[PDB]
RNA sequence: GCCGAGGUGGUGGAAUUGGUAGACACGCUACCUUGAGGUGGUAGUUUACGGGUUCAAGUCCCGUCCUCGGUACCA
RNA sequence: UGGUGGCGAUAGCGAAGAGGUCACACCCGUUCCCAUACCGAACACGGAAGUUAAGCUCUUCAGCGCCGAUGGUAGUCGGGGGUUUCCCCCUGUGAGAGUAGGACGCCGCCAA
RNA sequence: GGGGCGGUCGCCUCCUAAAAGGUAACGGAGGCGCCCAAAGGUUCCCUCAGAAUGGUUGGAAAUCAUUCGCAGAGUGUAAAGGCACAAGGGAGCUUGACUGCGAGACCUACAAGUCGAGCAGGGACGAAAGUCGGGCUUAGUGAUCCGGUGGUUCCGCAUGGA
RNA sequence: AGUCUUGGAGGUAGAGCACUGAUUGGACUAGGGGCCCCUACCGGGUUACCGAAUUCAGUCAAACUCCGAAUGCCAAUGACU
């Protein structure tokens, strides 16, 4: 709730008069957040899928999809199927809640934390957080952690060029 | 970037899937449905002649409704479709739900035309 | 001298199946008669022509036969009455 | 392996049908409702 | 939203050991935190403890 | 030994030699070239011997520019074997040379040396050939 | 070049897809015994190759290399 | 303007513009119908705070794409001749490539 | 291209094959003697491979978003033909992988083989229109004789049975 | 039955590279070696020693077609013969 009001009131006039848009609708909005999991031990660890079907339901209560491999790879011992990786897409109120979890609460707990990279924008206006330790925001509970499998967060704006997505995500609260 | 295609582009595609299997023949004219945000529209089309025979819209200042986008607006425009289809006597017609479900305002149109006397 | 090498390995071949036009353009054609034996749809069914289970194009009604075209680069059989 | 399957009726007991199935992908005795021309209706059939 | 599949979400009154409170919506109704942002010392400019501690040995000639 | 590294079908028909060449009828990579006045099959070894004669006479070649490559294989049954029982095993590779096809070219070298260089190339070829300047 | 056969540890060599640097007999290494050797006693070292199939590969399959032999030019 | 059709992208792509009171939309939410292998993104159910930026229309233009001659040529039916794994001549036919150019919408129907 | 050896014997796809169809050789290549209870039916949905970037362990290449991609992918399986209105992908519901047929056609010496609108009986899906008599088409198979099994207002050596 | 007019199906000869294979050279070009320097194979420094993928320009194909004949073939339509 609070990040929407922060976004509207503080950000939309400031970003609108910072980048001089020809309409109110050109102002970029964070549309969706995609949480990749990328568990490839489903082949080698048949139970492991429940790991991050267990964990990513607790990471965000939208249950991730047990996603399947679309092409057979012989070097990985894997036919089409044998499902690989979980996936959350996120738009609504929980997503500004999730960036509220990331910015203000979680990103201190990165145990080697510095400026997360400026050079992680694709050239279109979208961002990914590459996570190496799956316990960052306090729900994850070391007690309930054996497999350390991290996470990929894909923050997707509606930005047409890239540095205005930069100036969006700096102003929302992501440090760099 | 992220860009999405329109409702209208996917709607015309999902309509063009529908159009391969039913057309506005003689004595089964095609009863088409368009679903604007603020109104709803319904034509009765011959596809051999390329001519719509009867028509009814909620964009009619006569016999207006308040909400105009409600399911009751769709029921009133469906009975108007069938009423104009009764005044020019086709009496038997084939329902084109146009790239939509058979669910809401479209199903309200269709149920209203089935009640008022268009034999789908 | 006759030094022995054998084993062609390539004798066999399948039996010729007679795909292609069985009726022509402007031909009078009764109902149910095969207009075009094919594999795939090299030519599509148009008006009053049905595509079979072995995707042959057959005529549903009596009438003349026309091979028109489907616009861009694509053909069509259609049977019209008189 | 793939086995030839007769599908005998239950209302009539008459055989009337054959299709094939696996002994491994379908290890149990399979049943369908088909048309019994003695019963002149749709009837549950049964592998025998 | 599918019913019976997702866990619940209540208004999380996220605390911190520095006392700073914040509001989100989570699985947990209330969350206790040991280090928030405003508690973490990197956000608070040049910190007291670790920047006063992280002085390398000044070539201990003294005696 | 110019060899295509891979061929779809190792045994092809012998084809026919009629009509002029589709292309390469004119010299544009080099300065001085050699056309075929007749049609033939030129094997690996004729391009080898001609190109070696070219390189040995020019003694420092600007560019040598071989336009024909032996794509077609020709098969041959072994010696003293009756007819039939399959096509023979492949022995060699052949460039098909239609009439009016620029075979070799020369750049950066004067006209008389190019004449005599393409002449030593021409006496290794089965064809009647002529010298061709750039137009 | 063609056909047929085998390519394991230093050696000869068994292994019907199911655990082998080796399971079996020798060598080999470290120790013991003996004055010092031998015998004897104790412990110890990826299947010609590369790419698959498989939950599992020496094995099943596709290709490359080597050696035995038969089948040829020639002396 | 909005919907719906036929016509071979001469309709396209791409580039630069303009328009909103109506109209189509972008939008605002899910309380019920419905939905999302995840999710009001979609699909549905509703609304009208603002938005001409996008779709949408409406102009130009030949950068890619498309259509595309005439001539000439390769080929070839038929006749003929030669040193005949080929070549030449005659009557008729006649590409492909390349081009000059055409083209960034024509034509219907219905509702405003 | 003497006979033996080798190789082959039936069916499907391409090239030979000469722009209908056909067409031979011990011509060039390949496959078949099946698989699938969903890999069938219908309804509703929807779009592929790669590349460039952002991304731990993730590697050249799993999964992710993100633009560009009317086609290389996919199509159970050789190969051809065909397909993005899907024939390619999902999910629900399902058994038409129905019975009696079948005007008329293709094919062909025959035996055979293939296509078939439509009708009736009963259903499946769908609101309906409709579609469904297996799969994307073409391979996945063999006559008769003799026996087995199941069912039948059939006959049954004088009659009733057998 | 022939021929003229007309409508079709079919993709060879030819041609072209738009697929699929083959393939000549130049331009760059991640990278693989080799001379080595020290040195945790770490960081590099070079070479006209090879180069995957990009581009321009050229070739070729029975099982390659963005294309496409002349003929032959199937017809109808009249016309004669």
């Amino acid at each position: 709730n609070r990040l929407k009001e922060k976004y509207n009131k503080e950000i939309a006039p400031a970003l609108m008069t910072k980048f001089n848009y020809d309409s109110v609708m050109q102002v970029p909005k964070i549309e969706k957040i995609v949480i990749n999991m990328g568990v490839g031990d489903a082949v080698q660890n048949a139970k492991a899928i429940d790991s991050a079907v267990e964990e990513l339901t607790f990471i965000a209560g939208q249950k991730p999809v047990v996603t399947r491999a679309k092409k057979s790879i012989a070097g990985f011992r894997l036919r089409e199927g044998m499902p690989i990786g979980a996936k959350v897409t996120l738009r609504g109120e929980r997503m500004y809640d999730f960036l509220d979890k990331l910015i203000s609460v979680s990103l201190p707990r990165v145990r080697d934390f510095r400026g997360v990279s400026k050079k992680s924008f694709d050239g279109r206006g979208n961002y990914t957080l590459g996570i190496k330790e799956q316990l960052i925001f306090p729900e994850i509970d070391y007690d309930k952690v054996t497999k350390v499998r991290g996470m990929d967060i894909v923050i997707v704006t509606t930005a047409n060029t890239d540095e205005e997505a930069r100036e969006l995500l700096t102003q929302v609260g992501m440090p760099f | 970037m992220i860009t999405k295609t329109s409702k209208n582009a996917a709607r015309l595609k999902r309509h063009a899937r529908v159009r391969a299997k039913l057309s506005g023949t003689a004595e089964r004219p095609r009863l088409n449905v368009f679903r604007s945000n603020k109104h709803i529209y319904a034509q009765i089309i011959d596809d051999v002649n390329g001519v719509t025979l009867a028509s009814a819209s909620t964009l009619d200042k006569d016999l207006n409704v308040e909400s105009t986008g409600d399911t009751s607006a769709a029921t009133k425009v469906g009975e108007l479709v069938a009423k104009r289809a009764a005044e020019k006597g086709i009496s038997d017609v084939v329902f084109d739900r146009g790239g939509y479900l058979y669910h809401g305002r479209v199903k309200a149109l269709a149920d209203a035309a089935r009640e008022a006397g268009l034999k789908f | 001298s006759k030094k022995g090498v054998g084993s062609t390995k390539n004798g066999r071949d399948s039996e010729a199946k007679r795909l292609g036009a069985k009726r022509a353009d402007g031909q009078f054609v009764t109902g149910g008669s095969i207009l075009y034996r094919q594999r795939g749809t090299k030519i599509y069914p148009g008006e009053n022509v049905g595509r079979g289970g072995d995707d042959t194009l057959f005529a549903k009604i009596d009438g003349t036969v026309k091979f028109e075209r489907f616009g861009r680069d694509r053909k069509k059989v259609s049977v019209y009455p008189v | 392996m793939r086995v030839n399957i007769t599908l005998a009726c239950t209302e009539c007991g008459e055989r009337n049908y054959i299709s094939k199935k696996n002994k491994r992908n379908n290890p149990d005795r399979v049943e369908f409702k088909k048309y019994c021309p003695r019963d002149k209706k749709s009837t549950l059939h049964r592998e025998t | 939203m599918k019913a019976g599949i997702h866990p619940n979400f209540k208004k999380a009154t996220v605390k911190c050991a520095c006392g700073n409170e914040f509001e989100t919506g989570s699985v947990k109704e209330e969350v206790r935190v040991e280090i928030c942002s405003e508690c973490h010392p990197f956000y608070t400019g040049r910190q007291k403890f670790a920047s006063a501690d992280g002085r390398v040995d000044r070539f201990n000639k003294k005696y | 030994m110019l060899l295509p590294k891979r061929v779809k079908y190792r045994r092809e028909h012998r084809g026919k030699m009629r009509g002029r060449a589709k292309g390469g009828t004119e010299v544009h990579f080099g300065e001085f070239g050699i056309q075929a006045l007749e049609a033939s099959w030129i094997t690996n070894r004729q391009i080898e011997a001609a190109r070696i004669a070219m390189t040995r006479y020019m003694k420092r070649g600007g560019k040598v520019w071989i336009k024909i490559f032996p794509s077609k294989p020709y098969t041959a049954k072994p010696l003293e074997v009756r007819m039939g029982s399959g096509k023979g095993a492949p022995e060699g590779w052949v460039a098909v040379v239609k009439p009016g096809k620029v075979l070799f070219e020369i750049s950066g070298v004067s006209e008389e040396v190019a004449r005599e260089a393409l002449r030593l190339a021409s006496h290794k070829l089965p064809i009647k050939t002529k010298f061709v300047k750039r137009e």
